[PDB]
């Protein structure tokens, strides 16, 4: 949030020496996935816990199971009832009101 | 043959004791590697 990469590609030169501060300021301008919960895609063979956002099929989905779980290769986020996601409530009750 | 001592007066020679000091080691151990990844601290990587 802190720095873009034209600030964090002036701290690494030719004639630089490391330091600790740098590594602080690399690690807290970038995304991490674990303590800011986003993952991207779904993928078979992860652990998630409560709270994850997951893109799966046009769809943005969160997890409401409490524990720990292991992404199953044949549960998927639609058909387990760990995930939840609005675009799939709201998509099916205006097509019921387009059906009535 | 059988084997005794050294004694300074059935011969000339002692055995000789002296005392360590702290301050004043040198030590001879060479390194393997340097200025590369995986032997130096993070504050001497230089990034050439």
């Amino acid at each position: 949030n802190l720095r873009k990469r034209n600030e964090l590609k002036s701290l690494f030169k030719n004639k630089s020496r490391l330091s600790e501060t740098y590594f602080v300021e690399l690690i807290d301008s970038t995304l991490n996935k674990r303590d800011d919960r986003f993952h991207g895609i779904w993928k078979p063979g992860q652990t998630y816990q409560k709270g994850d956002v997951v893109y799966y099929n046009h769809s943005l989905w969160e997890m409401q199971s409490e524990n720990e779980i292991c992404a199953k290769e044949e549960q998927t986020p639609g058909i387990s009832t760990d995930w939840k996601s609005l675009l799939k409530e709201l998509e099916q009750k205006v097509d019921k009101l387009q059906h009535e | 043959s059988v084997i005794t001592s050294v004694s300074p007066k059935t011969s000339n020679q002692d055995h000789m004791i002296e005392e360590f000091i702290e301050q004043a080691i040198v030590f001879n151990n060479q390194k393997l590697e340097s200025g590369v990844l995986g032997y130096e601290s993070l504050n001497d990587l230089e990034l050439g």
